[PDB]
């Protein structure tokens, strides 16, 4: 279908939701890093080190400033590349939560064929599947397709896609 | 070139002599073995018979010339210590050895400004002329053609540095054991390499003469037994041990009840036949666990016997005791690498360098005569080659990290063979990684098993101070681990019996009020333990001993601890909780064998106690939790509090980097000094953490709420302090800044006494802390606290070995040394009379 | 110095080290500079409930040892006991 490069807004919201192990909707985009995390010292440097390695550069005081305008300033320089660790989080999701054979290139080919979604849209689907990661591995292959039958409408609900 | 190898002729009329010649010898001159054969023409079917008399001595005589630089004498006792001659190590011998084995590790290559080390395999080069002299004696009679090397092993002695170039290494060798099996005779040798008197490393070697030996009068076997533990819970177990003649205590009435005994035994058997020992002589020290987990010799074993069918010491210890295994296996083996290596085309280079000129690895005829499949590769080459793969992959091409290495020579390898070695990190032992390996040939047949002991990369342990202490800490570990269980239980028992509360309860469910009742015999005893606690502090060179718990007296029937959110945040319970949790964690790590024998350690503020108890075992658990509680409780009284458990003192985590990049820690030290002098109240820097990024200043909450507002004004107006004392009005600015301090002095004074500190720009106030720890304020309570430790830290528990170099005090951030210069450094920054006395009287202690 | 005399002096030094430490500033900068530069530690295992001293090391390494760590090409692992159990215990995920 119609291709679209990934933004810095869904990546920033997903990475924080994955770090806190909470749903995307539970965390508001409006609030800042320090209010959401609540005091706990070590995690601020982990999130800043995260926003330092994917996006390459970070603002002067990113911790206090809200996330909506951090997505604003990251989209300015953003090229559409998911990130080294964002692909590393998808490397451990595929290897540890999908069964013996359901690799990244078959979960690539399923969304491409069944749905039609191209690489720019499938990259957006994979990030929403990370912040809705299952607790254990899905033993059956048909549950690794019924899981990927769920994250196509959630991507569509968030961004806006007809499937 | 073409040389004569065999010369078959007639020595006599009926004695066929097959001279077999080795042309690769020490001094060029070829060595002949004259094999004889009776020729009888009457027995036309088998006219040739071997002359079996004096056969093994002819063979030995050959191998003596091939291996030993001494006169041929097979008359010496195997029991006696064989003395190899001093070996001088040279850069050419190491160069030739490393190329001969393919060990391309930069440690063994001549680089500029960096002295060449010799591989630990080079020990068999030094020791071979002694170790192999152990299978020559007449009493260890065998056919050397059929000789098999079963297993070779090295073990560096703890501390001793690896071999260098220019080191004159002495060698000793001794036969540990020589036992006739059904299928042949095993000879276990234990060479010792020594440098400047000090022993450097042990070499173990097992040889196997295949055949049928029944010379049991010459055999023996000095086994070292696995350490056996015992728990003497009952008085039946004391009586059973008292029955045994061999259980000889130094003290006859020593109380064994609720004690742990270890039995470090070594046996010395001599055989009469295969299955009957002619003299059993099991002995060794009997050690008791102290409350610091240190072991002390209290007795001995002294079992002696004649004819026997077993060791009744070992049998008894097995049934009525548990083995201490030092090798703890990981949950799953970790694959490291799978590697391919090739045996060389010819064995001549390894024979030249090592000095192992055994013909079977060079001469086709000798190998053919010994029924081998061709000129086999030196097993000692395969060993060295695999050890160089282990060194490169397991020890990340560092030599010094390989502290042991064994290998069993399962099967023979022919030249031009391609070997696959699988390397696995399977276990730990005393902080050294335990790496098994397995080498196969192209037929997928195991040819070389073995394991290496590999040091962990240089480790330091740091122990956290009174930061966060959230409830249920260490309780996930206390459910699983057995050493953490033992730690918490011990402390919780000591706390319940002494002060009538459970620390475990407090950590688990963090109650808000905890009431101690002093009803009953136990009650009065606990109430005495509470009243005994005092707050000895010095004022004007005069003791003002206030008693902690002033309300607790002869008539009091209770006492209640108060909090706001929970008693785990009160100092007197935070500190013992935190210390225990650390100690438990460590004790789990030590049970798993993950603790380097030479790891440095430090502890931040409180951690220092946990650290010293963990690494140095200088205190018992009971003595630890006594001290850390008493100090915690002394800090609840060292500041005037209110009726909930809160004071007008605390700490701020200043980040001078955040206010201004120019604002170095000198300008931070300047401003805090000036705010303290002005408002009169306490301000002082207490923790130098991260440079120009995190300092901690403790003092009077009002005086610390002025500093966080003084440094929230400099940021907003970007006004420097160094650029005013350097490039502007010099020294005057100390009067200017007094207005900025006096601005916040009349908003902080107005504020209540339990005022909450507001997270500023470059200052965050800490949580849990209400006392100015590490400040001068509580310097007075040091002279009587010194005396309190003196009856808790008993000098019999202070091992200097376990502190010297590794411990880094917070007082004097410098590895702990018992050198005068370290004492001089301590005194010069902490004026102590006993330290000054030790400095002035330093000479007499030397003697 | 005899072992039984060295024991006594060490027991004095240790006593009058803890006594003052109580009430004298913590010099944890110099401490890090010892065990990070002097000893060239690789694994820095922090024992405690949260990574506070791990955080302090990691920040000291970036501030004043990044060019020193690059030059001598040594890979300083910082493990807290709370969050890095699997690297300390050698229990990786299959
Ligand atoms: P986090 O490391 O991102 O937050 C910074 C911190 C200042 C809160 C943190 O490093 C910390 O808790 N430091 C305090 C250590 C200390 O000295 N405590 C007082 C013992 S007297």
């Amino acid at each position: 279908i119609a291709d679209e490069p990934v933004k810095a807004s869904l990546l920033l919201h997903v990475l924080v939701a994955h770090k806190l192990k909470k749903s995307l909707d539970s965390i508001p985009m409006s609030k800042t890093i320090k209010d959401l995390v609540g005091g706990k010292s070590t995690v601020q440097n982990e999130i800043l080190g995260d926003l330092g390695k994917e996006f390459g550069t970070t603002p002067e005081k990113p911790e206090e400033t809200p996330l909506e305008e951090l997505a604003e300033t990251f989209q300015d320089t953003f090229s559409g590349a998911l990130g080294k660790q964002s692909s590393s989080l998808l490397s451990r999701l595929i290897s540890s939560k999908m069964p013996g054979g359901f690799t990244i290139t078959v979960a690539r080919k399923y969304l491409q064929t069944r749905w039609g979604l191209p690489s720019g849209r499938q990259d957006g689907v994979l990030l929403v599947a990370l912040s809705n990661e299952p607790a254990a591995r899905l033993g059956s292959e048909a549950d690794a397709k019924a899981f990927l039958d769920s994250m196509a409408q959630k991507y569509a609900s968030i961004v806006g896609v007809d499937l | 070139e073409l040389k004569p190898t065999v010369i078959l002729k007639l020595l006599k009329e009926n004695i066929i002599q097959m001279e077999m010649i080795e042309n690769r010898t020490m001094d060029g001159k070829p060595v002949s073995l004259p094999l004889l054969y009776n020729f009888n023409p009457d027995n036309g079917f088998a006219p040739i018979s071997e002359v079996m008399e004096d056969r093994n001595q002819r063979i030995k005589e050959m191998y003596w010339k091939l291996w030993i630089d001494e006169p041929f004498n097979l008359d010496f006792d195997p029991r006696d210590v064989i003395k190899g001659k001093d070996f001088e190590i040279t850069a050419k011998e190491v160069y030739d050895f490393t190329h001969a084995v393919g060990n391309n590790c930069e440690d063994f290559v001549s680089r500029p400004d960096r002295t060449m080390l010799a591989p630990m395999d080079f020990a068999i080069v030094v020791g071979w002329r002694a170790i192999i002299k152990a299978i020559f004696p007449n009493t260890v009679d065998g056919d050397l053609l059929k000789l098999v090397h079963l297993s070779n092993g090295y073990k560096m002695i703890p501390g001793a540095k690896p071999l260098q170039v220019g080191d004159v290494v002495s060698t000793t060798a001794v036969i540990e054991s020589v036992v006739n099996q059904p299928t042949g005779k095993i000879v276990d040798v234990v060479g010792t390499l020594s440098r400047n008197g000090k022993p450097v490393m042990e070499v173990t070697s097992s040889f196997f003469y295949r055949g049928n030996y029944t010379d049991f009068e010459n055999t023996f076997q000095k086994t070292v037994e696995p350490v056996y533990q015992m728990h003497i819970k009952t008085s039946k177990d004391i009586a059973v041990l008292r029955s045994k003649e061999w259980f000889q205590l130094d003290d006859e009435d020593f109380d064994l009840l609720n004690k742990t005994l270890t039995f470090e035994t070594e046996t010395e058997v001599t055989f009469k036949n295969a299955n009957i020992f002619s003299s059993v002589k099991c002995f060794g020290p009997i050690k008791v666990e102290l409350p610091t987990k240190e072991t002390v010799e209290i007795g001995i074993v002294d079992y002696e016997a004649g004819a026997s069918h077993g060791n009744p010491v070992v049998d008894f210890l097995k049934r009525n005791g548990s083995t201490l295994e030092q090798k703890v296996n990981l949950e799953n083996p970790i694959p490291i690498a799978v590697l391919d290596s090739y045996t060389p085309s010819t064995n001549e280079p390894y024979a030249r360098v090592s000095g192992d000129l055994n013909p079977i690895h060079v001469s086709r005829h000798f190998a053919s005569y010994a029924n081998l499949p061709g000129t086999i590769t030196h097993g000692m080459f395969s060993s060295a080659s695999v050890r160089a793969l282990i060194e490169n992959w397991a020890a990340d091409s560092v030599s010094s990290r390989v502290r042991g290495y064994t290998c069993q020579f399962v099967d023979m390898v022919l030249p031009n063979t391609a070997l696959k070695t699988s390397i696995q990190h399977v276990g730990m032992i005393n902080g050294r990684k335990l790496i098994k390996f397995e080498t196969r040939n192209e037929d997928d047949v195991v040819v070389l098993t073995g394991e290496a002991e590999i040091e962990q990369p240089v480790t330091t342990f740091v122990f956290t101070g009174q930061g966060s202490q959230e409830q249920g800490m260490g309780m996930d570990l206390y459910k699983t681990s057995k050493a953490a269980q033992d730690v918490w239980n011990r402390a919780d028992n000591h706390f319940k019996d002494t002060y009538g509360f459970s620390i475990l309860d407090i950590v688990i469910n963090n109650p808000v009020n905890l009431t101690i009742h002093f009803g009953g015999e136990k009650g009065k005893r606990i109430r005495e333990n509470y009243s005994a606690m005092i707050f000895e502090t010095i004022v004007d060179g005069k003791l003002k001993t206030e008693k902690i718990f002033k309300e607790i007296n002869e008539h009091s029937t209770s006492y209640t601890f108060r909090s706001e959110k929970g008693l785990l945040s009160a100092t007197q319970f935070t500190q013992p909780a935190l210390t225990l949790m650390e100690k438990a964690a460590f004790e789990d790590l030590k049970s798993k064998g993950l603790i380097p024998a030479d790891a440095t350690f430090a502890g931040h503020s409180l951690g220092e106690y946990a650290a010293l108890a963990s690494l140095a075992d200088v205190m018992s658990i009971e003595s630890l939790v006594e001290v850390v509680f008493y100090r915690g409780m002394t800090m609840q009284v060292a500041v005037p509090r209110d009726e909930l458990g809160r004071s007008n003192y605390g700490m701020i985590a200043i980040n001078p980097g955040r206010v201004a990049a120019s604002f170095s820690q000198e300008a931070l030290q300047y401003v805090v000094e000036r705010v303290g002098k002005r408002t009169g109240w306490l301000v002082e820097i207490v923790n130098y953490n991260v440079e120009n990024q995190q300092y901690v200043a403790a003092g009077d909450l009002r005086a610390l709420d002025t500093v966080t507002n003084v440094l929230n004004f400099i940021k907003l107006q970007k006004i420097d302090i160094i650029e005013l004392q350097k490039s502007l009005s010099l020294e005057e600015v100390e009067g200017h800044l007094f207005e900025i301090i006096d601005e916040a002095s009349k908003k902080s004074a107005v504020k209540p006494r339990p005022l909450k500190l507001e997270r500023g720009f470059a200052c965050i106030p800490l949580v849990g802390i209400s006392v100015p720890f590490h400040s001068t304020y509580l310097m007075n309570g040091v002279k009587p606290f010194k005396s309190f430790l003196k009856k808790n830290i008993i000098k019999e528990n202070v091992k200097v070995a376990r502190l010297a170099g590794k411990y880094i005090p917070n007082l004097t951030a410098k590895p702990f040394q018992v050198t005068k210069e370290y004492f001089q450094d301590v005194y010069d920054l902490t004026g102590s009379e006993p330290i000054k006395e030790i400095i002035d009287n330093w000479e007499k202690y030397e003697q | 110095m005899k072992p039984e005399v060295e024991q006594e002096l060490a027991h004095i030094l240790l006593t009058e080290l803890l006594a003052y430490q109580f009430a004298s500033p913590v010099r944890w900068i110099e401490t890090q500079d010892v065990f990070l530069k002097d000893f060239n530690t690789e694994r820095v295992v922090e024992i405690g409930p949260s990574p506070t001293l791990a955080g302090m090391a990691q920040r000291t390494l970036k501030n004043k040892y990044e060019s020193y760590d690059a030059a001598l090409s040594l890979h300083r692992e910082i493990l807290c006991y709370s969050k890095d159990a699997k690297e300390i215990y050698y229990t990786p995920d299959p």
